[PDB]
């Protein structure tokens, strides 16, 4: 995520690796939505389930 | 310029602007908020000496100089780059 | 010597003086007096120390409360018409205490 003026762009991209944790061979990440957001984002925060 | 909805008898003061702020602004961005200015040391936070509010009244009269009168003004901004767009003006659609 | 006065003139005889050949600097005003109208038009209360002027008029007058409100660039009354009409374009500050 990033929010350079504004303009919200979140990447992503989803499939199954290996599985142990952060892989070592190379991935892109393909944008999904891009989004003119405008305001002051300073902390970040993430919800469970 | 806008000095028949924006001034009344007996004057008008509902509009506002700020000139007491720690830093500059960055390109559009919002600083709304009511802060009292630091003068000197003090964390005073109040209205006085050494304790300024951050906004003073913008008021406005019928009969002001024409530097001192109500102008309206709107701003337009674009974004002239390679991305798909929304906003055109006169279309046709010959055939490829 | 202009803030430590104790004679301070009236409005309809505003003294006027000239300043001139010396380093403003600002906070021998801002310790001087606990200030209640500190509103400026040209520049900025913070900005100050960093620009450099070719002249500098201190009008020195005491008046009543309202008068204080009265005494501002485009403004009308029996001080803002008879005694002292501050200019539409005036580039400078007030201080009242
Ligand atoms: C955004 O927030 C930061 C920290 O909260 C602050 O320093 C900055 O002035 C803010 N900018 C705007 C435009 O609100
Ligand atoms: C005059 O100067 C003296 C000496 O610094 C100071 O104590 C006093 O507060 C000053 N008074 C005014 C009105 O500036």
């Amino acid at each position: 995520f990033k929010n350079i003026d504004g303009y919200f762009k979140i990447y992503s991209k989803h499939t199954p690796i290996i599985g142990r944790d952060f892989p070592q061979g190379f991935s892109a990440l393909e944008p999904l939505v891009d989004l003119p957001i405008g305001i002051n984002i300073t902390r970040f925060q993430t919800l469970l389930a | 310029n806008s000095n028949k909805l924006d001034s009344k008898h007996s004057g008008n003061y509902d509009y506002w602007y700020r000139l007491f702020r720690k830093s500059k602004l960055k390109p559009f961005e919002r600083d709304i908020s009511t802060e009292i200015y630091q003068a000197g040391n003090k964390p005073c936070k109040g209205k006085g000496p050494n304790c300024y509010f951050p906004l003073q009244s913008y008021g406005f009269r019928p009969t002001y100089g024409v530097g001192h009168q109500p102008y309206r003004v709107v701003v337009l901004s674009f974004e002239l780059l390679h991305a798909p767009a929304t906003v055109c003006g006169p279309k046709k659609s010959t055939n490829l | 010597e202009v803030f430590n006065a104790t004679r301070f003139a009236s409005v309809y005889a505003w003294n006027r003086k000239r300043i001139s050949n010396c380093v403003a600097d600002y906070s021998v005003l801002y310790n001087f007096a606990p200030f209640f109208a500190f509103k400026c038009y040209g520049v900025s209360p913070t900005k100050l120390n960093d620009l450099c002027f070719t002249n500098v008029y201190a009008d020195s007058f005491v008046i009543k409360g309202n008068e204080v409100s009265q005494i501002a660039p485009g403004q009308t009354g029996n001080i803002a018409d008879y005694n002292y009409k501050l200019p539409d374009d005036f580039t400078g500050c007030v201080i009242a205490w």
